[PDB]
Parts: structure tokens; sequence; C-alpha cells
């Protein structure tokens, strides 16, 4: 499972609105809005992938 | 022969390298005249850690 | 402030009995990075320090 220039095709959930369920499953891609200024389009400053 | 009773030596210690806390309250102004009589002012005083 | 240290002699000032508000500081956009490497940024305004 490990490559010489990064296995990057592993991910994970580091930014969500609360905590999670148990056994919750969510492939959500939308931005966190972790500035206090409401985020539009994809990015941005303080716009968290 | 001059009755002023002044603050002159500050002979209480030498280095302070690396200070934490400072507290200072608002500036006033007590009687250094030396009163003589019976001892009229009682401060009472505990202190514990 | 007017003039900064420069890193070979970096200064170094004390906090102390303070409310450290954090919320103009993360808030302020006219900071290029921020990066909190022992705990979550949004969070210092709770835990004491
Ligand atoms: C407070 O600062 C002093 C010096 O600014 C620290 O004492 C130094 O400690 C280092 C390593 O422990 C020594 O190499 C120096 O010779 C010490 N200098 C003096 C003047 O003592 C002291 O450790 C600091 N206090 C804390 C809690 O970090
Ligand atoms: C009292 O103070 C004045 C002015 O400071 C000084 O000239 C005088 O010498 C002092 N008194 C005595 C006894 O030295």
């Amino acid at each position: 499972d490990s490559k010489v220039g990064g296995n990057y095709n592993y991910l994970y959930r580091l930014f969500r609105k609360s905590n999670l369920k148990p056994f919750e499953r969510d492939i959500s891609t939308e931005i966190y809005q972790a500035g206090s200024t409401p985020c539009n389009g994809v990015k941005g400053f303080n716009c968290y992938f | 022969n001059n009755k002023s009773w002044m603050e002159s030596e500050f002979r209480v210690y030498s280095s302070a390298n690396n200070c934490t806390f400072e507290y200072v309250s608002q500036p006033f102004l007590m009687d250094l005249e030396g009163k003589q009589g019976n001892f009229k002012n009682l401060r009472e005083f505990v202190f514990k850690n | 402030a007017t003039k900064f240290a420069s890193v070979y002699a970096w200064n170094r000032k004390r906090i102390s009995n303070c409310v450290a508000d954090y919320s103009v500081l993360y808030n302020s956009a006219s900071f290029s990075t921020f990066k909190c490497y022992g705990v979550s940024p949004t969070k210092l305004n709770d835990l004491c320090f």
C-alpha cells in the first residue's frame, strides 16, 4: 500500500460540521467554512477542502 | 532635620533575570511620618498557598 | 510594532494575566500563513494556557 512517490490515493475527512454517527458513511468533498466568512466557489482564504 | 520620609534605598535584591508574574494596583499614597504614641491601627493578615 | 527584531536575535516577550482574544487574531486576513502544530487553531479560546 505504499509508493516511493507517496501513495496519495488514501484520504480522510479532516473537517466536518460535527461528530459523526456510528458507522456513518460520507464521501463529501464540500469545502468546509473554517472561517467566519461565508465561502462560495470551491476555494479561497480559510476555505479548507 | 527635615520632616520628610521617602523611599531612598531599594536594597532588596540584585538580579531579576527570568520573571513570570507581576502585579501592580493603582497608585496611591501612604503616611511615612514617624507617628508616635500607642498603636492605633491593627492590621491582620492571613497567608496560605 | 514599528520595528521587529531579526531572526539572529529573535526578541521574546511575555504574555501574562490577560485575556488572549484569538478571535481578532485569526479573523484578520492580513496574515499570510497560520499554522498551529499542537492544538486545533479554533479551540485556543477554550483551553486555558
Ligand atoms: C529563565 O531564564 C534563565 C536565563 O534567562 C534560565 O537559566 C538558564 O538555563 C540554561 C539552561 O537551563 C543555562 O544554560 C543558563 O546558564 C541559565 N542562565 C541563568 C542566568 O540562570 C532559566 O532556565 C529560565 N527558567 C525556565 C523555567 O526556563
Ligand atoms: C533639608 O533639605 C534641604 C534641601 O533638600 C537641604 O539643603 C538641607 O541640608 C536638609 N537638612 C539638613 C539638616 O541637611
